[PDB]
């Protein structure tokens, strides 16, 4: 906390310039230590204040009205400082009360194609920054894969439902600016197997914790290892678990052998020393006739009659002196056997009942990355991590779309216009669009630059749902063509009363085979209302969608009955059932890092696209094509924050280029 | 992605 | 750096599970097959080491000579000379076993002897004797 508090919250390093920084302020940080730490303190500063209070339009003026000296002696610093920091959206962005009423005329004209978050968010800032901005949708309402289900008090989320901690997340400013009701989602999870019972701690504990030991595992394989690629094909998260899991079958049987291979070694060194102790048993039995029969002979004897009873007697002592000791080992092995016998290492890795329910740890990832396993990269899947926000995860708990909707507000949003072309060149684009309604009555839009935040999935289409003209370039399609775009869905079950534990969020459900681990795995209940809701996840998810939701319904109350009792659960009042995959403005849920892709597909898809010039030997001209979405932010993907950030990004990035970069001086 | 997991350690 | 605590992955090891669609399962028969083998070649050894168990049975207690306890004397009786160039005959240098044969004697003594008497009871013959056998 403090100022160092700020720039943490705002995901910078407190007490370093970044990047992006340096860029614009070359001349600061490529000079003395001692400016540096001006600039990084009134950088911070500045932050602090847009934090404290994120509900009003933080200015230049109010900015150097709460400054000290030495750091508000210079006022140009403070300018720059004050203006880069606005035009990135680090302060001012979201939902404030503007203090001075919006400049009259406005400054060169963007069409962005999707009110999506990011859409919306780049939007509002462009119009913060005075541009005539209109945002192009083919939905009926704006959010996109930011969709709430309402009817009644009945109130769910078939998209994005969890904030995924405040510590450094956007949408910590923007639920001071909005009413969300943040909810904290209690960790505890119990499983419960196919019968119908709970998986016993001892069990769920140890399935568990092999679990996050085979995840550690195979990132062990990928950076020390160097496991990576696999006949030429690049290694997956999939493969890599089999591969883990096999060589821990491997030792579970390499321990087993080398167990028996000392009983053997043991039992038969054993053998051995028996044969002796027979053999020696033998010689006794004859020696002792022949010692017996010597002292038949009844005195009185010569001196060889005398000394043959007295010699017999001294060699039968001896080897009833060996006997004697050969009993004793004999003694020692015989137990040291009981001893090995006794502790056996492990008869197995993991039994059927183990296996499945790692296999439902395994949906649970499967449902985090939106995809079978076999798809994830394994170097990469988890590429970004590092940048994780901290703080337990929240629920809305009165429903994610009321933030679309508030960043909605006071925006040039056509609805049920659906983009077809867009083309740009060197002096400006149109857009194509299309009303969903009727479908040849067409709409066409000239504009400056496109902000475009399609889907990947939508960018993926073959073929294809929006033309380019021209085409993107190969650099730009093979990162659409190498990325991955995820699946994952939702089942909303509406009831009259909770039968289910109510101070319990969530609670999974152990498949049958490792080829149903996703259907409807996982439990949520996060409404105030009687809401239960349930995923459908990894290979699962793509299959449901081709069910109706009868049937789907059917086998969620199978499951419910199950766990609960036959008749604790009535039937469904209202159901609802995503498809996202099929959803022509989604073509699936978020993205993943693909085996094959990286982080850096993710860089290459957020570059803008800069058109040839008309007149041939005409200079190179102003980029065009911007992209913004959540396939856009490498440190976020797969997100609302992340989106969202997408957004701010691009809407700085056009501002710079159009309305020109004041502040760099 | 990761941080979407239930029953992080 | 390394695994983590019981995960075992040897880079040897992957290479192995990995150079083919089913070296995979190939590799966890020859195990699972090993075992086998190993497991019924233990049951053979232990059937073998019952029956000589059997054979065993009741030691030696039917063939064990009483504890004979008697003083070590300094006079060699000439019943006992007699016994000690007999026991040399038979047991060349083993001074223990000489001792034990004539009953009374201590292995120093049964050493002086061999200087005492060497002359006379010829013990350079016999014990040249013993070695021919
Ligand atoms: C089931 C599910 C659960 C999720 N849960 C979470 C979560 O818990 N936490 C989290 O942070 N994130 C979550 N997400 C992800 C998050 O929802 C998205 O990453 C984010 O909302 C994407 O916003 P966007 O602006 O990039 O894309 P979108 O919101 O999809 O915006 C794209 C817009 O373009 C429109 N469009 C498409 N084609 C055209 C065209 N032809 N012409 C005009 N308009 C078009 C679409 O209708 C849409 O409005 C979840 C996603 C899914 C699917």
């Amino acid at each position: 906390s403090g100022v160092e508090g700020a720039a943490f919250q705002s995901r910078l390093p407190h007490d370093r310039m970044t990047s992006q920084e340096a860029a614009c302020f070359p001349d600061i940080i490529s000079g003395p230590q001692q400016t540096q730490k001006v600039f990084l303190f009134i950088r911070n500063r500045t932050l602090q204040l847009w934090l404290d209070n994120p509900k009003i339009q933080l200015t230049f003026e109010a900015t150097l009205q709460q400054l000290e000296a030495p750091y508000n002696s210079d006022t140009v610093l403070v300018h720059r400082v004050h203006s880069y920091l606005e035009r990135h959206g680090l302060i001012n962005f979201g939902i404030y009360k503007r203090i001075k009423p919006l400049p009259t005329k406005k400054t060169g004209k963007v069409i962005i194609i999707g009110s999506g978050v990011s859409g919306l968010a780049a939007a509002r800032q462009l119009q913060s920054f005075g541009m005539d901005v209109t945002l192009l949708e083919a939905r009926d309402r704006v959010g996109g894969r930011v969709a709430t289900f309402r009817k009644g008090n009945y109130v769910a989320d078939l998209g994005a439902m969890v904030v995924t901690g405040l510590g450094g997340n956007p949408m910590a400013v923007v639920s001071k600016q909005v009413n969300m009701e943040l909810a904290k989602i209690k960790q505890k999870c119990p499983l419960y197997e196919a019968n119908g019972q709970a998986v016993p701690k001892e069990k769920d504990e140890m399935v568990e914790q092999e679990f996050n030991r085979l995840l550690e595992a195979t990132s062990y394989l990928s950076h020390q290892l160097d496991f990576n690629v696999l006949n030429n094909k690049p290694v997956s998260l999939g493969q890599a678990l089999e591969v883990v899991i096999q060589l821990q079958e491997k030792h579970v049987k390499d321990e087993q052998i080398e167990h028996w291979k000392k009983i053997v070694k043991t039992q038969e060194e054993l053998k051995e020393l028996l044969n002796k102790m027979v053999n020696l048993k033998e010689k006794i039995k004859e020696l002792h006739q022949q010692y017996k029969e010597a002292s038949e002979v009844k005195p009185p004897r010569d001196i060889t009659a005398e000394f043959l009873v007295k010699s017999k007697h001294r060699d039968l002592t001896a080897l009833c002196k060996e006997y004697d000791e050969l009993a004793e080992t004999q003694g020692k092995l015989e137990e040291k056997l009981q001893e090995l016998e006794a502790n056996p290492p492990s008869d197995v890795y993991l039994s059927s009942r183990d296996r499945q329910i790692l296999d439902w740890h395994f949906a649970n990832l499967e449902f985090a990355n939106a995809t079978p396993l076999s798809t994830l990269s394994l170097k990469h899947w988890d590429q970004d991590d590092d940048f994780e926000f901290t703080g337990s995860h929240l629920t809305v708990r009165n429903g994610y779309s009321c933030v679309p909707v508030a960043l909605a507000e006071g925006l040039d949003i056509k609805l049920n216009t659906a983009v077809r072309q867009v083309r740009y060149t060197a002096s400006g684009c149109e857009v194509i669009a299309v009303n969903t309604r009727s479908t040849s009555q067409t709409f066409i839009y000239k504009c400056d630059a496109v902000l475009c935040t399609l889907p990947l999935g939508v960018l993926k289409q073959q073929p294809p749902a929006v033309q380019f003209v021209p085409p993107l370039p190969e650099w730009k399609t093979s990162a659409v063509q190498r990325m991955g775009f995820g699946n994952l869905n939702k089942v909303v079950l509406c009831f009259d009363r909770v039968f289910w534990d109510p101070s319990v969020n969530l609670f999974g459900h152990v498949g049958s085979t490792t080829a149903s681990r996703g259907e409807l795995f996982l439990f949520w209940n996060l409404y105030k209302a009687p809401i239960l809701l349930a995923l459908v996840a990894g290979e699962a998810a793509g299959i449901m969608e081709n069910i109706s939701d009868d049937v789907i319904v059917g086998r969620c109350l199978a499951i419910l009955k199950g766990i609960f009792g036959s008749s604790a659960v009535p039937q469904p009042k209202e159901t609802v059932v995503s498809r996202w995959r099929a959803d022509p403005w989604a073509r699936g849920s978020y993205s993943y890092v693909a085996a094959g892709s990286s982080g850096n597909d993710y860089d290459l898809m957020a570059q803008p696209i800069t058109p040839g010039p008309s007149i041939p030997g005409a200079p190179q001209p102003i980029p065009r094509l911007f992209f913004a979405g959540e396939h856009t932010i490498r440190n976020y993907p797969a997100t609302v924050h992340g989106a969202l950030l997408s957004g701010l990004r691009e809407a700085g990035r056009i501002a710079d280029q159009f309305l020109g970069a004041m502040y760099t001086l | 992605p990761r941080s979407f997991l239930v029953r992080k350690p | 750096r390394k695994p983590p605590k019981g995960m075992f992955l040897s880079q040897e090891d992957v290479e192995a599970v990995s150079a083919n669609a089913t070296a995979a399962t190939t590799v966890l028969r020859q195990l699972d097959m090993e075992l086998v083998s190993v497991k019924r070649q233990i049951q053979n050894i232990k059937q073998t080491n019952s029956a000589l168990k059997e054979k065993l049975d009741g030691g030696i207690e039917p063939y064990r000579l009483p504890e004979v306890i008697q003083k070590c004397n300094a006079r060699w009786t000439t019943e006992e000379q007699l016994l000690a160039v007999q026991a040399i005959r038979k047991y060349g240098r083993d001074f223990q076993a000489i001792s034990d044969v004539i009953g009374n004697k201590s292995v120093v003594q049964v050493k002086n002897f061999f200087v005492n008497y060497r002359r006379r009871f010829n013990i350079d013959e016999v014990l040249q004797e013993w070695e021919a056998e």
